[PDB]
């Protein structure tokens, strides 16, 4: 009866309900039930995974004095030309941020600073491309 | 130039520690239980939930010591590995918790394994800060915030 | 008044104040440190991130503070310490004043 | 009847796919320069269009049903037609259903994880929750199959277009900065130039699967060659002014910490609705797959007469005429797949074993044509195109094992050797016992999923 090369007409007698049945039906509703607890499992995942750490909580930062890091054209003041040439050196601190204190066009660079223009590099420090590079 | 050749310098430290701060989960967003401290010498531990692995800092400021850890923490094995130092003569070696020894200006990162953490405790509950609490799962290997 | 800067938890303000407290120290004692980290961090709001500035340029470098002895351990302490390390240039290798 | 410009048409729209979304950051992190990594676009894509010339040749002088299994059968004999059955059942054809459902689920997750990398249990639970939905959908049903794709097909082209018309605009506002200084740091070598040509041949899969067409093209022979040197080469240049419209907005650091490369894009271009970006391409990408799952039933039944692959895979449910058996193979493969490799360990082991197939297919192009066979072609392609296919493809998959061996590449060749030790205790030899554990195995399955035969 079974004769593996079986069409439709004679195998609706066996696949009726015999043994074949009940399992047909429980692994489709299990890979239903599974597909709808997949997409439910990785929405409880997101949900509960916290936020990540920003760049300003992750690493150090490193304070960098601008006119007493690396001089560049021998002038006797560091510049941002040579914060620049320096910079694979801060990489292997494992530094993430460069704080570079005040470099604006100053007519005072101390007691707390005399800027003359917001907006402008001060020439001893480079020009306004050097800070673009 | 020369303090990047020298096997225990200030910068080959200072390279060891922001690499070990840097990726390690434990001291970026683990719990911060500052246990009691004599004058002298400062213990703090940092510990995750699901990590199953705590630091112990121990720095000593004063003039030396011989000092018993097992009394102090209560939690800690009799014999714990260095993971740093800061005369750098402890790359590996394990020292006994009866007895360590801070040379005046020494610093240990002191590293084991422990299932009772001090932050779960009642008497730590306020000497432990944290800024947003996150348990850790080692099956799914995530951190989340539920617990 | 340095914990205003943190904000409200609906007004959002600085993202963390400098610490600079531990630039203070002028000699190096386990009860002066200990004050410190205790100070800020209960001081602090609640889900607030921590920073610690061990120098800077308006005071005199750690090797001169403290002692060539304590350079070490002052990079353990602010790398370990929950927060942001702040790091200026030069407390790397040990620098002194001129 | 179809025409020329629908003989392109379906042509351009099926070479793009999922891959231009995916394989930027692989492709970059390898030349490491903006100027190289937009030569191997163009260098791929003609590879692309002298592979599917090709394949022009054997699909009108053959002229047979099967896809690519007659190519072989007709040139080297029945033990490469049998072996491309097999990798192409257990490995060319799993990986790639793998590969676009991993490349979906970090389309999905992205936009949630901002800032920073989903979890990698994130990526593979909604992967094995895309596989088995796209499976078990293209089971029940063959209306739903072919109801979401043309839909589907105008998402995937309504992005490109965005990407392309944002690209060029912010292009005359002068943001050059960063091909600028190109070639600057390129890292030029047989280990980088090989793995980069596998990920940017990726984003060209589906150009062998081109010769259904010719069947309801109004002038096949004069026609088609056309369509083709003027339908890939278009696509091949909509991607390198693609691939320019991301380093137009971000530089060549950024792109290679996000892999959801046009995520990143629309975050920084089309602030007001930047959801629209990996929302359309979540569709783009499982309309892909739809692709995928559709053609599975279809080499087993060619390779089912010849006695090479099971013959009950080919069977057909009888409630519902789609091969049951078949997808839910093909899919169960998949789930093994997306659990120990990642996208990029898997383009590796993709590309790997379908460019060795794809270059003894052309060899036995020549091979026929030089010696043994000397019937008649219709069309006919210059003998200096295939000759670079093969010497080509012979780069491909030789280089990367030996300057840059993986542990991918050892498991895809045990996975072939392992069919070949199949291809004698199973088929050549005929053995007595290996019978009677066949027959019970068939109806068995027949009597469990009642399926049937197709004819
Ligand atoms: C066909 C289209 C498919 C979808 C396309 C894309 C759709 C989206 C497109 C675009 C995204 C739209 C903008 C979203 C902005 C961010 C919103 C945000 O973070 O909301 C969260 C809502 O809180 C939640 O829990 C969100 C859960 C998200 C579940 C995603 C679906 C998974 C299954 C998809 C279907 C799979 C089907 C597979 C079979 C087909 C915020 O919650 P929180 O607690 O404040 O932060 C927790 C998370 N962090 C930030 C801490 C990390
Ligand atoms: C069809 C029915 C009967 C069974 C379905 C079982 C499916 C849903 C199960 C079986 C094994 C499972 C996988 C087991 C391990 C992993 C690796 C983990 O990092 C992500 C989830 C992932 C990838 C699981 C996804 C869901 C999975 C594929
Ligand atoms: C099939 C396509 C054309 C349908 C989409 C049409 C609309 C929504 C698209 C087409 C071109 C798009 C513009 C292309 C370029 C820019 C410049 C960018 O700095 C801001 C967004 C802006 C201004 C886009 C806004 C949306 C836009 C106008």
């Amino acid at each position: 009866r079974p004769y593996a090369g079986m069409p439709k007409e004679v195998l609706f007698q066996f696949s009726g309900q015999a043994r074949y049945r009940i399992p047909r039906e429980v692994l489709f509703w299990l890979t239903v039930a599974s597909v709808l607890l997949l997409i439910a499992a990785t929405i409880a995942i997101i949900a509960i995974s916290p936020k990540c750490l920003d760049w300003w909580q992750a690493g150090p930062m490193y304070q960098i004095y601008p006119r007493s890091f690396r001089d560049s054209n021998k002038d006797g003041d560091g510049d941002l030309k040579g914060i620049q040439d320096k910079l694979d050196y801060i990489t292997t601190l494992n530094i993430k941020t460069v704080w570079i204190t005040s470099f604006y066009k100053s007519s005072l660079k101390d007691f707390r600073h005399a800027v003359e223009d917001f907006q402008e590099i001060d020439p001893i420090f480079g020009t306004m491309k050097d800070f673009e590079n | 130039d020369v303090q990047k050749t020298q096997p225990r310098s200030a910068l080959k430290l200072y390279q060891e520690l922001s690499l070990l701060h840097a990726n390690e989960l434990l001291l970026s967003r683990g719990w911060f239980c500052y246990l009691r401290n004599d004058n002298h010498s400062i213990m703090y531990t940092r510990e995750l939930d699901g990590i199953n692995k705590v630091f112990l800092m121990v720095l000593n400021f004063g003039e030396s010591s011989l000092l018993n850890l097992k009394e102090m923490i209560s939690n800690i094995p009799t014999r714990v590995r260095i993971r740093l130092s800061t005369s750098s003569a402890y790359s590996g070696r394990e020292v006994d918790t009866h007895a360590v020894t801070l040379a005046s200006g020494e610093g240990l990162i002191l590293e084991y394994n422990t299932g009772n953490l001090l932050h779960r405790q009642t008497a730590f509950k306020d000497r432990c800060f944290v800024s947003n609490r996150a348990c850790y799962s080692r099956v799914l290997n995530i951190l989340y915030s539920l617990c | 008044e340095t914990m205003v800067y943190y904000g409200l938890p609906f007004i959002q303000e600085a993202d963390f104040p400098f610490n600079s407290y531990l630039s203070k120290l002028d000699k190096p004692s386990g009860n002066s440190v200990s004050e410190v980290i205790t100070s800020w961090l209960e001081n602090m709001p609640e889900g607030k991130w921590p920073n610690w500035m061990t120098g800077g340029p308006d005071n005199v470098r750690l090797t001169s503070r403290l002692g060539e002895k304590y350079v070490n351990i002052m990079n353990m302490l602010v790398f370990t310490l929950p927060g942001t390390p702040i790091t200026y240039y030069g407390e790397e290798i040990g620098m002194r004043n001129i | 009847e179809l025409g020329l410009f629908s003989g392109t048409c379906i042509i351009v729209g099926t070479i793009i796919g999922s891959g231009i979304f995916i394989s930027p950051k692989s492709v970059l992190s390898n030349m490491e320069a903006v100027g190289p990594c937009l030569i191997i676009w163009a260098m791929c894509g003609v590879l692309a269009t002298l592979g599917a010339l090709c394949f022009a040749e054997l699909g009108t002088m053959i002229t047979k049903s099967g896809g690519e299994y007659p190519y072989l059968m007709e040139a080297f004999g029945p033990i490469p037609a049998y072996l491309f059955s097999w990798s192409s059942l257990f490995v060319i054809k799993p990986s790639s259903f793998a590969i676009i459902c991993l490349s979906f689920s970090e389309y999905v997750c992205a936009p949630f994880y901002s800032g920073c990398s989903p979890p990698q249990v994130v990526i593979k639970t909604l992967a094995a929750a895309a596989i088995l939905l796209i499976s078990t959908v293209n089971a029940l049903s063959v209306r739903l199959g072919s109801y979401v794709q043309n839909v589907f097909t105008a998402a995937k082209m309504v992005i490109v277009v965005i990407i392309i018309i944002s690209g060029l605009v912010l292009l005359a506002q002068g943001n050059t900065r960063n091909f600028e200084n190109s070639f600057e740091g390129a890292s030029l070598s047989v280990g980088s130039i090989s793995l980069a040509l596998y990920n940017g041949l990726w984003a060209y899969d589906g150009w062998n699967q081109l010769n259904y067409i010719t069947e309801e093209l109004r002038n096949p022979f004069r026609n088609l060659p056309l369509a083709i040197i003027i339908g890939i080469p278009l696509v091949t240049g909509c991607y390198i002014l693609m691939n320019v419209s991301y380093f137009t907005v971000m530089t060549a650091t950024e792109l290679l910490q996000s892999q959801a490369v046009a995520v990143t894009f629309g975050d920084r271009v089309l602030y007001p609705a930047s959801w629209i970006v990996p929302l359309f391409v979540a569709f783009s990408t499982i309309g892909a797959a739809n692709g995928s799952c559709f053609t599975a039933g279809r080499l087993v039944f060619v390779a089912g007469r010849e006695g090479h692959m099971l013959k009950v895979l080919s069977y057909i449910s009888v409630k519902r005429l789609t091969p049951a058996p078949a997808i839910m193979f093909h899919s169960m493969i998949a789930i093994i797949y997306i659990i120990p490799g990642d996208i990029n360990s898997l383009v590796n082991y993709f590309s790997f074993a379908a460019w060795l197939f794809y270059g003894l297919t052309i060899t036995g192009l020549i091979v026929m044509r030089f010696t043994r066979k000397e019937l008649k072609r219709p069309i006919k392609v210059p003998i200096f195109i295939p000759i670079l296919v093969t010497l080509l493809s012979v780069f491909l998959v030789l280089a990367p094992i030996i300057s840059a061996p993986a542990w991918e590449y050892l498991y895809c060749v045990l996975f072939m050797l392992s069919g070949l030790v199949f291809y004698f205790l199973f088929v050549h030899y005929k053995f007595g016992w290996a019978q009677k554990i066949s027959k019970p195995l068939t109806m068995h399955l027949q009597m469990l999923m009642e399926v049937v035969p197709p004819e």
